[PDB]
């Protein structure tokens, strides 16, 4: 959990969220 | 579940492996080599290259499997020749030279001034200065060419531009480079970032022991750009930090990434230099590249570009002029860009190296195999991607979510994806916003352009554009 640590570099836990979702957040 | 010795593949003689790729497809067709190999072995296949063996797969659902299992600090392939260059002539390593707790260190570090929102917001206005300037190097070239016209190949100028860009976020200051008049040095620089990547392919499959004495030539070569490129990124660091001694003022406005990371990081002096070399020269054959191929895609498209520069208009408008907002209100832009990189991939590949064993396929895949998710070829492929050839990026704003699972991987993935994903989204965003404002893009002539494998995958000859003032 919160690998990359609240910077929305990764998964662990906007259109960038989008991107990051499709690939399957909690600090943003 | 089957053992991994069951797993389709050309045979277990690396070197003989490597004989038959280079008469058959060719050093410089990598990315052809993985297609026909799909299309010979089935979804997956392992193959040994030299010394190197590596799982190879093609499947959005294998590439999840694989990306779920990774551990806190993932490792991709080591590129021989770089890795050799820095140990034996000992230039300090960045966060792409290393693995566990110290990659980590870094790129935690590096992540809070580059990947963040809070920090990328700042890059806003740096980057748009840059495309503003590009546009009027266009016009200027349609005023100088006297027929309400400009037609060149703009390669050289959208590398400029690149190193521009990533120069501009990373020391908040203009290099010029877009001006008629232009620093040969820099430009040595730009040219020696080419080399560095064209000089690795002969070496790329082959031990180091083995460059010296059957590469010897290619590995010199490779060794001076290399020396060019640590030359000149040393100099602008070293003359920015004792400049900031100099001026001395806690500045309130923005400043650039170095500045923050000198002012208030974890990094010592020499891990953030190592650093500042590596996303310097990383950012300037990436995005230029990937533009090139976006506005080709635009020509070869032209329907798609109207719908572009419409939704660019929409949006200039809503957001009455300001930049930030815009970028919330191009929906199809930013698709578009993803459809870019899914036809020409930066990246050939993505690499892991597995820490715990694995089942792919039905096929037992043990802790420490490269396994590598071949992009290109994923792309190109029809089971996954409707019609592959046709550029259409409302492909990627179906709500049809079974559509883009495990799609979108130009920048890679997890915590150790692209470093520069937001420099790079964000200035091609940007850059394509301010051209679609001002220009129509053709290509008279218009002929099929296939891929050429440079380290990074680049177009096989040179596109010559035809802008149009819009
Ligand atoms: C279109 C532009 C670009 C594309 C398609 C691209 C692609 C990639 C890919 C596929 C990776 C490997 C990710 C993985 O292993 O999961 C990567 C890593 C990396 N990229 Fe980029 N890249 C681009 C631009 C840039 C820029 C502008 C920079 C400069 C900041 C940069 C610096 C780096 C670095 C340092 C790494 C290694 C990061 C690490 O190991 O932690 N890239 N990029
Ligand atoms: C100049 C460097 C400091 C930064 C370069 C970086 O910005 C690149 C271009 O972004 C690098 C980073 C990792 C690189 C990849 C790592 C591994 C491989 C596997 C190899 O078989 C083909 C090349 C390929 C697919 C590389 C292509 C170029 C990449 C994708
Ligand atoms: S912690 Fe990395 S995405 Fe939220």
């Amino acid at each position: 959990f919160g690998a990359c640590e609240g910077t929305l570099a990764c998964s662990t836990c906007t259109d960038e969220e989008n991107d990051m979702l499709d690939l399957a957040l909690g600090c943003q | 579940p089957r053992p991994f010795n069951e797993i389709p593949s050309p045979g277990d003689n690396g070197w003989l492996n490597l004989y038959h790729f280079w008469r058959e497809t060719g050093t410089h067709k990598v990315h052809l080599h993985h297609v026909q190999n799909f299309q010979k072995y089935g979804p997956i296949y392992r193959e040994k290259l030299g010394n190197v063996e590596s799982v190879y797969v093609i499947d959005p659902e294998d590439v999840a499997l694989l990306f779920k299992s990774e551990g806190p600090n993932p490792e991709r392939f080591l590129i021989p020749p770089w890795v050799a260059y820095h140990q034996y002539y000992q230039r300090p390593i960045g966060v792409l030279l290393k693995k566990s707790a110290a990659w980590k260190k870094d790129r935690v570090a590096l992540n809070q001034e580059v990947m963040a929102p809070e920090a990328t917001k700042n890059f806003l206005p740096l980057l748009d200065a840059v495309s503003r300037d590009f546009v009027s190097v266009l016009h200027r070239r349609i005023k100088k060419a006297g027929s309400g016209n400009y037609s060149g190949d703009i390669s050289d100028d959208l590398f400029r531009f690149a190193f521009e860009s990533i120069t501009n976020v990373i020391f908040g200051e203009r290099q010029g480079m877009l001006e008629e008049v232009v620093n040969p040095e820099a430009q040595r620089f730009i040219d020696a970032i080419y080399q560095m990547f064209h000089t690795s392919v002969p070496m790329l499959n082959l031990p180091p022991d083995l460059f010296r004495l059957f590469r010897t030539k290619t590995w010199k070569d490779h060794v001076a750009a290399w020396d060019v490129i640590f030359s000149k990124a040393d100099i602008y660091t070293q003359n920015f930090y004792w400049e900031l001694r100099q001026k001395g003022s806690v500045h309130h406005d923005y400043r650039g990434i170095l500045y923050r990371l000198l002012g208030d990081s974890k990094m010592s002096f020499e891990d953030i230099k190592a650093n500042v070399t590596e996303m310097l020269a990383g950012g300037v054959d990436t995005t230029s590249m990937t533009l090139q191929w976006h506005l080709y895609e635009m020509a070869r498209n032209l329907k798609v570009q109207d719908m572009l520069r419409a939704e660019v208009l929409a949006a200039r408008h809503q957001a009455q002029g300001d930049m930030a907002t815009m970028l919330q209100l191009v929906p199809l832009l930013k698709a578009s860009i993803k459809e870019t990189l899914r036809l020409h991939p930066i990246s050939v590949t993505l690499q892991r190296y597995l820490v715990n064993d694995l089942v792919l396929r039905d096929y037992m895949i043990p802790a420490k195999t490269l396994v590598q998710v071949a992009i290109y070829a994923l792309g190109r492929e029809p089971t996954f991607f409707f019609d592959p050839e046709n550029f259409d990026p409302t492909r990627w704003l179906s709500k049809d979510k079974n559509i883009t699972y495990f799609r979108n991987l130009g920048f890679g993935w997890g915590v150790r994806q692209c470093l520069g994903r937001r420099i790079a989204e964000l200035e091609m965003t940007i850059f394509l916003i301010n051209m679609l404002e001002n220009f129509r893009v053709e290509i008279q002539h218009l002929s099929d352009v296939g891929t050429t494998f440079n380290l990074i995958l680049m177009p096989e000859k040179p596109i010559s554009f035809t802008f149009w003032p819009f």
